[PDB]
């Protein structure tokens, strides 16, 4: 079947920079690709037809080339555009999409806003005895450990991380410790940042 | 002229499920409606198309003759669901496609898990807290696709409601959360978790 | 008379392209599976061009296509006449 | 008289499509070698439309088309001119 | 009369021709480029040969070609007569 | 009168094949360039088919065309014309 | 409508033999009838065709002008089968396709056999016997394709007639075999041995 | 020549499993492939034309792909399924098979009902003395050596194995020992399976 | 039949500059003139088409919608030169094309060079001096593209004025020289150094 | 795009000799190749068109072949003829060239007529002493020094090499030394080749 | 251009035997390819036209296959069939031929008939004393040495091998030793083949 | 129908040379005469073609317009040989093509040899001699193509006339051989020497 290969799967290039997105076709489909922008959550919205722009999609979006290789290009990279961006074949049936290429927007080294959270009484009673610890608007992506009584805690370390800000492209994490109430009852001093 | 979605939550391996895509818009008479699906962590993927002007249905090999597209009375097109396996977890976009071979609109899109596990409902236990100060809420051991908005919607702002983690205990543990000046404790903070696999609706409170 | 057998030509092409996408789709590797593209190949039947970029790969496909070809050459014999008069009645 | 047309076409149509597969069968490389395929052969020749996905690589096969052409071209224009009558008269 | 439908036409070739290769330029990989190859291009379609070799991918490309078709096909559809005739009175 | 449009028609297909071969031959990777397969182009010319398994790269072999276009298409407008009749005046 | 296959069994090295396929069903004007080949453990070759209407036969490379296809009267089509090489050795069945390239019916097939070797007839020596008991024949020192029924053919179950294996004196040794619960021995056991390329009917009785 | 290239030569997938079966074409041949299913000793039969079902083959049986990629397929696959499985082109002039794809059927580990038989008196007068040993509906295929005396037979070896039961998915087998009648009268004590 | 191509010189990285070609030859209705341009040591590049007729102007890619081409008054046609990268430093030819696909006539093309350094003066140095004695002038820290003739055109022979080499200061010293037979020092020796971009006219006298 | 690979970048080949040019179009572009002579610093100039010479083109000059490859070919390459040689496609929309490949005329072997220059008074004022030598009408391409004193001097040495004559095929140079005036004003002795 | 690749280029096959002779044309060609013997120093003779038989050609001689493989074959090398087999395209302009094919056959081990000549007296009063040594139909190719007055003789010794018989399939050689007429003064005694 | 070349032997390089195809045969309107050419041992090379009717030549790149063929008359067709290298020393085979696009008919063939090296005349000294005995002569220094019968063409059995062996001196010394019966010695034996390129006849006799 016809097989629109992206390239490259991720960027992470700096704002207002010229970011190039490409789509090999299988075989020769004409002018029948189309791209799409889908921000993390929502669905796929599409930039370009016939690699022609749509009413509402900025001015920094275009698209072009032909024999195999069509190419969206982002003329100064915004940070409301960490998206995934999609490549679609209309040429033969079935219609097919590219893998998918994901932007990151690079931005000046922050730090973070952190905030450790003590188990609820109610959950307390439940059994077991969940610590959170809340790091805000840092950028890079990248170490928080945990230690009781100055002792280093490997047990029930759960890191989530978030969808970039559509405005700072900065990133939250939340480190959770989940303990058996019993012994977290056994020591309570308390999440030392890198 | 915007699509609108209904169905979807959790099934059993081998059961059944059926989607909804409602019009409501401007819908000319020879416009297919789509099906596109997305792989938690995965691309989009093709799946079937209709006309519900002759009701002709086209489906993935992937989906074969597993699915059914449905069609005009209620301007709605339909995505039965049988012999469901592991891998058809994933969220389901309609999408319109006027002949022309690109999809100018998208339903929202449902989720749909697939799991011999069953459905729970979460605990949500309060993050109660100097210059901007942070308060949030766990909403703890849930399965399958949770809601959360702070004041039934109002507040929004330095909000970090987080993706969901997997528990190792096999359950939907998340963590909101939402920035603030410390001037507001005086303010209303009451985290709103709803569930339609589990018909929840918890609202609680931070005092600190 | 003459805008009879333009608009039934007209309709003849739509008709064509309109069960075409429809009577393609589905089939692997169909090329004219887009109406836009359906009607161009509708024309360039009707005229008996026959340049070959596109066309139907499925049964139903070139039943629909004989429909065209049997309605929309006589449809489009019927304008080229037409054109034919006018400029023979005039000089 | 214009069943006869039709007829006589239909025939044309069948004759062409049965003796060019067998006209091409044992050709290495031949494409026209199924009256399915034949068929779609046969029409696309006499409505002079020529898409170029099928035809005869053999000399009898080329022979075979045209007579299918010969016959089928004008067969095929007696039922244009008979449906071109049909549109004409009435209106 | 006849000198009218030779030059109609050859006016329409030129026309054709210059409008494709115009209509066409722009879209990367359009083979319909050059008058020259537009020229022949806008013969092949005119007599409904269709060869397929060249033909507009552009809108606006086939939008030209379908005006090249109609008045094209109707002009030369006039020299055809126009000889078929000179060949009927004499012998 | 209908021998007359069958030979002219005749000589013109071997006139084309004859020319385009000598027209063509000389042209690296040219196709039409032996009589056998310059007759079968001549011919699927005349009767506007137009499959495009062969066609002249060459402009002298174009030129050459043309004329087997225009005098082979009105030729064989004659013998379409004369088994038309021959069906009408008998049924 | 079925296909019926006369014809063949072993040749010398360059020698002859003529295949037989008779309609025997509603058969159309306008039927190709094919002839595929399979060696000894390989795939389908297709080999020829023929329309028996215009009485037109094409071959494979493989087989060139070596062999021959004929054809209305006895609605039946024939492998003439000259200048034979040992690659031959094969089942050869005959098939219709209706012009339109798939073998809708299918002939029995039969086996050429090709070697310089000369015919046998088989030994056939008895294998007599709780529970189930199993009792059998060899059917030894054959050449070339041999067949066993048990009871006529009225027996059938729990039988494992073997594979053909080529003895190391160079001659097809056999053995069938049967399972039975033990009660039976009160029942007739006489394994019945045929064969086309030397006349054989031999039937061996099991007494233990 | 047009060389359909089937996929793969062998299947040893459990009942009920999702079985497929691959076949590239050399060149695009349309959609002119038809598939067969051809049981040991028996005749082909057609599964798939134009990968579009034939009357009386079951629904477990599709076939789909296209470009040079056909597939047929076997929703769940079955006992009565063990079988070579056939591709077969017809776009180009002349019609060509595919290698050829074997099924065979997964199951528990069974053991072999043994029924080892002395030579018949007939065949002892012959002069040669051939002693069969059975084993039956076993799985999987793969051990017997002989002994006469307890001391190890290399010698008139010659083991047959039978095509899988069209049900049980079993396999039986008969080594043969032959014998000198006037080696077998020498000594007379006897083949120990493993 | 010949093209006079006036403008470009030196532009800030972003800025503008119009590039002029007018026709001055028998010039058809139905002529494209295109636009290409050669980089430093470096090859051809097609940018941009247009027919002043219908005045419809195709770009490449690299130049996107980055410039326009304008169109028959003055029998010219103008490259529109916006958002300029320092890649865009190169020499422009126009080129008129018939349709055909082919240049037959080439303007002298200019030099657009792109950088966020200042224009500077030459200094233009003289060196004087048997045989053919030589004799030149140094035409010193240059910014950008530098003319020098000797006796306002006069003589040509023997004469070597060399490339731009690019000073380690970052400014283009050239050094112009000629070949003489000694019995000429009697003879003017005056080294003619022009600029568009600095309007220069420097004339240097060459006694030993 | 199409994609014109001429072959090969730079010849050396000796005058009257045969010299070939290759240029392989990335798909079949047709007759529509068209070959250009670009003298240093002068514009193009064509001299095929549709592998069929131009007016006043010498006869030197032919140019065949198809497939994918295009042959220019020089029956004995002349003086006049040190150039860069251009390709151009027509066939599909946009016209693209090839790479270029330039000539260089191979002759006897010469030497340099030497003429070192001292720095201008008016430029010596100036603070800087630049020291020019010059070197005329030498082949090959290939080594000058500088010694003040005779201590060797690798600072502020400025090579530049002249386009080889369009009838001598020879090369002029102009070694410059560049000196503070006040390290020129400290010694005054001074370019000895190789 | 287009490029017949024949296979392989020498055959040194057993009378009788299949022969098989392939011809690989770069890209499809139809059937417009014709067959051609050429025996050593006479004409090409074409044998197959769009591999459809010439008059009087030998049934030996036939040509099939298509795709981009041509293959002439020889049902039973004959002796008179040494020669080398050549492939000829007609399907683009120019036509071209392949490589081309020699065909040795191979036969029963034969000896030489030995017949070693003194130089013409004629020759001798020349200056030069040029002795052959005549080998007579012999199987296969493969040592004449020679030594006067039994010392080892590397000077001035010219083999030439002939053109294998059209009936025999032998081959015969003439070794010449040339010399200085008052070197074959100095010593005459005489060429053991080997 | 069969095909005369006259022309051909020795040239110096750059030098010139005519070669001749004169038809006698029943001679179609229609029919190309094609030049062929090979090399000492290599290969069949298409050179060009010519239709004598319209007079239209078409040439290889290898001989692009270096070589002339020109055309009804004498029903002849020739090829004027230009600019000649080392190359094109080769046999030159004309043929007749029907426009079928094969070669019915071949011309004998000559020898064109390229060399500025000069032609000489052949020594020729035989070689005289049970059962059959063997006799032969020597042909010997010559340049360029050299023709040996015996007893002017009569015998012609067991006769080894052997390839041209380059002297390495630079010369075609030859060995012509024949075998025959011990009987005939009583036989006359007289080797009979040709060539164009040094008009010679030379026959020498062969007694013990
Ligand atoms: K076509
Ligand atoms: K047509």
């Amino acid at each position: 079947d016809i097989q629109m290969t992206q390239s490259p799967s991720s960027l992470s290039a700096s704002v207002g920079d010229r970011v190039t997105i490409t789509c090999r076709a299988s075989q020769s489909i004409g002018t029948d690709i189309h791209w799409y922008q889908q921000k993390p959550g929502k669905a796929p919205k599409l930039l370009i037809k016939y690699a022609e722009s749509i009413s509402g999609v900025p001015s920094r979006f275009s698209g072009s080339r032909s024999g195999t290789d069509f190419t969206l290009t982002i003329s100064s990279l915004q940070p409301e555009d960490f998206a995934t961006y999609y490549c679609q074949q209309s040429n033969r049936w079935p219609f097919t999409f590219g893998q998918g290429t994901k932007v990151e927007i690079k931005r000046t080294v922050a730090a973070p806003s952190v905030f450790i959270f003590p188990p609820s009484d109610s959950q307390l009673k439940s059994g077991t005895a969940s610590v959170v610890c809340l790091l805000n608007n840092f950028y890079p992506r990248e170490k928080v450990q945990w230690k009781v009584d100055n002792a280093l805690q490997s047990g029930n370390s759960q890191e989530s991380v978030t969808e970039q800000d559509s405005k700072d492209s900065t990133y939250s994490l939340s480190s959770t410790l989940t303990l058996s109430k019993a012994d977290y009852e056994k020591h309570k001093v308390y999440c030392e940042v890198t | 002229v915007q699509l609108v979605e209904s169905g979807g939550g959790l099934v059993q391996p081998g059961g059944s499920l059926r989607l909804s895509c409602a019009a409501s818009g401007y819908t000319f008479t020879s416009d297919w409606i789509h099906w596109v699906r997305q792989a938690p962590g995965k691309g989009l993927e093709w799946i079937g198309e209709i006309i519900p002007s002759y009701g002709r249905a086209n489906y993935a090999d992937s989906v074969k003759g597993r699915f059914t597209i449905s069609a005009t009375s209620k301007n709605t097109a339909y995505l039965q669901m049988n012999s469901l396996r592991a891998e058809d977890t994933a969220v389901y976009y309609c999408a319109r496609e006027r002949g022309d071979g690109y999809f100018d609109y998208w339903g929202q899109g449902t989720l749909v898990t697939v799991s011999s596990a069953s459905t729970k409902g979460p605990s949500v236990f309060p993050l109660a807290p100097g210059g901007t100060a942070a308060l949030g809420c766990l909403v703890k051991d849930y399965f399958p696709p949770v809601t959360v908005s702070w004041n039934s919607g109002a507040l929004t702002s330095g909000v970090h409601t987080f993706p969901a983690v997997l528990q190792s205990s096999g359950l939907y543990s998340l963590s909101s959360v939402v920035t603030v000046p410390s001037s507001s404790l005086t303010q209303t903070y009451i985290c709103n978790v709803n569930h339609k696999p589990s018909n929840t609706k918890v609202d609680k409170k931070v005092e600190p | 008379c003459a805008g009879a057998a333009t608009v039934l030509l007209v309709i003849v092409l739509l008709a064509g392209s309109y069960l075409a996408v429809l009577a393609e789709r589905g089939a692997p590797g169909a090329q004219l599976i887009t109406y836009p593209r359906a009607l161009w190949w509708s024309v360039v039947t009707a005229t008996t061009v026959g340049y070959g970029d596109l066309y139907p790969v499925t049964l139903w496909g070139r039943c629909v296509a004989v429909v065209v070809m049997v309605a929309g050459i006589t449809s489009f014999g019927l304008v080229t006449a037409a054109l034919a008069t006018w400029f023979v009645g005039q000089c």
